[PDB]
């Protein structure tokens, strides 16, 4: 009985340490995702500006062409529950950003894809002037 | 799972950095190009 | 606003190439095609983008022609899957090819139910992306649903090697090998997954695959059904797995037919 | 009961994190393509700048 | 490879604007400035290849000035960014700050480089007020949460508890939350406004179910109670208990140290 | 569609530089090279990569180094895509040289990391992979990208330790520890770093250095002090001090039971046990 209780204490100690392991990793993931989401916001702004400038270029090019052990087990479980609550919230939380950024990235890809061609279009037209 | 997620996001940071720089450079080159087409139109008129 | 029909008529009038004597005095026809394409773009809507793209191709502006993407967009929004597929094909040819090939495969699988072409598109998109895992997942799923269990298992092996999702990959692969009546291959896959991926070794998927392998070895269809129900009770099964295990049970029934 | 509840919450969080791993794989995929296309965009923008400059000099 | 000094001398010779009678026969000076900028860029790339980062930064700066004189503001901004990069790599924080400032002015990118400038000021030059200003401006243009986190952290460390709490409220409204509430309350408690801290705790508990059951909420409530009873030792015990399960950071250390010294100051007012 | 072979033939015909008397009347050859490169791009997985390579060479001859680098990147993409690792490596080398010569050390580092990955996995050229990873980490550090340099250094240290260079791997692990200290984001990496470093120092038979590393990690990082990695490292140090190989094996099994070991650690501890056996040979 004593040996089993000692084993349970050790198990809960490792579980707590690992739970803390999950928590730090998750907090870093969220921090990095906020920073990367923001870099992508910057990307989004330039794509918008380049769209406007391509409109201007279109019209200019067109005109150019025209021109004790029990208690510790309990306390460790307490802490594991505490961290676990935060780990669950983190998993849910990371999922929402991945969803949102995924739609943002899809739109970034399409907008970048287009501008690339609009630039090729005007470049080919300018070559002939 | 948390560790692997962290590692993958660290890896994807490279993509985000390069994308940001390239789109920024492209925007400035497009702006310069538009300036050139403006002056070209000014002369052609 | 200008009449789109009049704009299209003007584009068609301008889109006629110079012929005969006039060709000796008329400059390059590229400008006429460019003007016709611009008129078509103004009038446009998917059909008009298609005409503008054709004129741009005739003008040598292939990137501008790749109007085909806009045609695909508006045809898809308009519910015309065939014209969207055609536009995606021309855009893919001009170009992005993998992105639009994946989109084309999605259109074929969902809108037109052309599963073979969808499999080809997914394989092609995955190969180019590798040049991929998502495309290969789609390709393997369709191939397994299409009766090509061996090829689906090979694609699952490729996915496993690239990803070394895995926990499911192994399972799916084994399922495919069991749909092909190759219980030995399924056991080999299970052992490889257990020894290579510690997470998969202790995963419920590994136990389920082992139970399925044992059931097929003993030829106990009822035991396989019980294992499937137990697996569903904790992890809901999907239509892909439903089909694979249904074919497996019908294969057990076919063996019972061979028993006579 | 408290330990069983904790186990249930951990199993649920494992499921959510497995989903997240699949999503981050999709995000990496979206990002490798977007990095390459932003490279294309930069090249095309430079080419457009140069072509416009050459036309500016021509018209002058 | 060409001598960078000779290239710089040639750029300086070409960089002289046309004056007097010659201006009536010499074309636009923009081309001369462009050629001088190109020569400076070549010499500076040579310097960078030699790892003489400071000289390369100076040469980018000269090229950027010539580009500005030529009217190519975007190229000037890119060259200023390169100057910032090589100066920062060369350990010259002041020249990097200057280059970032010119690039930011030209771009106004301004927010990204303003955040980088604030980082340089906070870590390299320890100019905390300018770092706060840069972070605030970068967050405003981005609007931002990260910049506001940095701004609020520096402001709270700088004695501006009320402004830091306001920025934390903005962060809470925009959204991190679990900590935000705590930090905000801590700032309100550094300002001796225990009532505001209690209001923040109640708002967080009622608005965010996660914060209500979070350890941050219990710790904030314990701190509020300790300040209400004026028991500094109880506050220290609560801080140790919180550290035992969730490690405290230097920001919280400073806030709670000022709070304890405020309790000591109240003990001085008790006499 | 135009025949790619005919396009390549036309590009080769146009790619001949003007020679002799014609050079006095023919303009700059840059335009001919540009046209040949455009034709090659149109004609151009292995054949497409070869044609990108030809277009990149023509672009280099035309002075458009950035376009040449972009074309080299496309060539690398397709050679890797065709299973032709050697041509992909060559293309990455030319692209890296072009980018570095133009000051784009970020691009050079990214493609150097990719090249090191190709060498390590596809060609098994571990020395070149180590060199590429080290250089990529150094350039990333020069760009202050701490995390990317840290990743490159992780790869470099892993390969170096697997390659028999335990001291250099431990030095790189020390650099990683110093770079990651104070960051809430990389702590577990630290928890492992210390362990790995100690393991390397124990593969070099330097038990004193391993003990110093353990003490430094315990005193500097509270998380590492209570981490299982610290206990495992202390147990390994004690086992090597007593020369009890069986005790080391027992500790390894205990560590595996709770935290699965990786092939890197397997190799390090296998060399350590064989070093104990070698000491037993020196014992005679």
């Amino acid at each position: 009985i004593k040996f089993t209780k000692q084993s349970s204490v050790a198990s809960t100690r490792n579980t707590l340490k690992m739970a803390q392991d999950a928590e730090r990793a998750g907090m870093n993931t969220l921090g990095m995702l906020g920073h990367q989401s923001e870099q992508l916001n910057n990307v989004e702004g330039n794509l918008d500006l380049m769209k406007v400038q391509n409109k201007v270029a279109d019209e200019k090019v067109a005109e150019l062409k025209k021109l004790e052990m029990e208690l510790e087990i309990d306390r460790n479980l307490d802490q594991i529950q505490q961290v676990s609550n935060r780990l669950k919230k983190m998993a849910l939380t990371t999922g929402k950003e991945l969803d949102s950024q995924q739609k943002r990235l899809n739109n970034i890809e399409e907008s970048t894809d287009d501008l690339d061609i609009n630039l090729h279009m005007n470049t080919n037209r300018l070559a002939g002037i | 799972l948390f560790n692997d997620m962290e590692e993958l996001v660290i890896e994807q940071q490279e993509n985000v950095d390069v994308i940001d720089k390239n789109v920024e450079d492209a925007q400035l080159d497009v702006e310069q190009g538009v300036g050139h087409t403006d002056k070209a139109v000014k002369s052609a008129r | 606003m200008s009449d789109p029909v009049e704009l299209l008529k003007r584009a068609e009038k301008k889109g006629v190439p110079s012929s005969g004597f006039m060709k000796l005095f008329s400059g390059s026809d590229s400008y006429k095609f460019e003007e016709a394409a611009d008129l078509c773009v103004q009038a446009a809507a998917g059909d008009s983008f298609l005409k503008a793209a054709d004129y741009q191709k005739k003008a040598g502006n292939e990137d501008e022609a790749g109007t085909y993407v806009e045609a695909y967009k508006c045809f898809k929004s308009g519910g015309n899957s065939v014209n969207a597929v055609d536009s995606l094909e021309n855009a893919i040819q001009i170009f992005r090819g993998a992105n639009f090939k994946f989109e084309l495969g999605e259109i074929l699988e969902n809108d037109l139910h052309d599963y073979a072409k969808a499999i080809d598109c997914y394989e092609l998109a995955g190969e180019w992306y590798a040049q991929s895992n998502k495309c290969f997942i789609k390709c393997a799923d369709l191939k397994a649903l299409d009766g090509q269990y061996i090829e689906a298992s090979d694609i699952y092996s490729k996915l496993i090697k690239s990803s070394m999702s895995l926990k499911d990959y192994f399972l799916k692969k084994g399922l495919c090998q069991l749909a092909a009546t190759d219980a030995v291959a399924a056991a080999r896959t299970l052992q490889e997954g257990q020894s290579e991926d510690p997470n998969f070794a202790d995963s419920r998927e590994s136990n389920f695959l082992k139970s399925l392998i044992d059931a097929v070895n003993e030829g106990d269809s009822e035991q396989l059904s019980e294992h499937c129900k137990e697996f569903d009770n904790f992890m809901r099964l999907d239509k892909w797995k439903i089909t694979i295990l249904n074919k497996i049970k019908e294969s057990i029934q076919q063996q019972e037919d061979d028993l006579l | 009961s408290r330990t069983a509840e904790l186990q249930a919450e951990i199993d649920d969080t494992v499921g959510i994190m497995r989903d997240n791993i699949n999503k981050v794989a999709e995000r990496g995929e979206r990002l490798t393509s977007i990095e390459d296309k932003a490279d294309n965009l930069a090249v095309s923008a430079q080419g457009f700048k140069r072509g416009a400059n050459r036309v500016r000099k021509a018209m002058w």
